[PDB]
This record gives C-alpha cells, sequence and structure tokens, in this order.
C-alpha cells in the first residue's frame, strides 16, 4: 500500500479516488481516515 | 461558486482578476505577479 504525496512516502494506507470532509490532516491536500474490511 | 458562464456585466472588465483556464492552476495574471513578486526559501518539500 505504497503512496506518494508530496509531503512524504505514505506506507500502510490505501489511495482512492473519492473526497469527503478529511478527517486527519496529512499535508498538501492530502489527509487519511479509519474507514472498510477496516483499514486507513 | 462556478466563474460566470457569459460576460455582460455592462462594461465593467473582471478578465483582469478572474481565473484564465490556460496554466495547470487557477490563478489569475494579478496572482501570478504576486506570486512571482516574494521568494520562498524552503525549496520545495523534497530533499532525499
Ligand atoms: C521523485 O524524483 C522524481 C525525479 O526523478 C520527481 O519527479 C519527483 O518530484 C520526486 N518526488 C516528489 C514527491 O517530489
Amino acid at each position: 500500500n505504497v503512496f506518494q504525496t508530496r509531503a512524504g512516502c505514505l506506507i500502510g494506507a490505501e489511495h482512492v479516488n473519492n473526497s469527503y470532509e478529511c478527517d486527519i490532516p496529512i499535508g498538501a491536500g492530502i489527509c487519511a481516515s479509519y474507514q472498510t474490511s477496516q483499514s486507513i | 461558486y462556478k466563474t460566470p458562464p457569459i460576460k455582460d456585466f455592462g462594461g465593467f472588465n473582471f478578465s483582469q482578476i478572474l481565473p484564465d483556464p490556460s496554466k495547470p492552476s487557477k490563478r489569475s495574471f494579478i496572482e501570478d505577479l504576486l506570486f512571482n513578486k516574494v521568494t520562498l526559501a524552503d525549496a520545495g518539500f523534497i530533499k532525499q
């Protein structure tokens, strides 16, 4: 689940294509949340 | 709110400050000038 952003390399969270009111600010317009199995 | 679809405001010219859909950013001419004036120092966010 390696993902590349402009704030750094993120390991442990899968990348999606939707856009909601973001939960945890990562940076550079990228946020993260805990959703559904269960994952980040 | 989306930018106005038609431009008949009555003679007033807003193309100077409205965004131009010609560059990968939505910055107008004034915004581009203002960005070009001040220079940053962090040099991006990635330095391996
Ligand atoms: C990774 O290096 C490449 C150049 O080979 C560059 O396109 C990219 O900007 C670098 N990664 C980030 C997040 O900037």
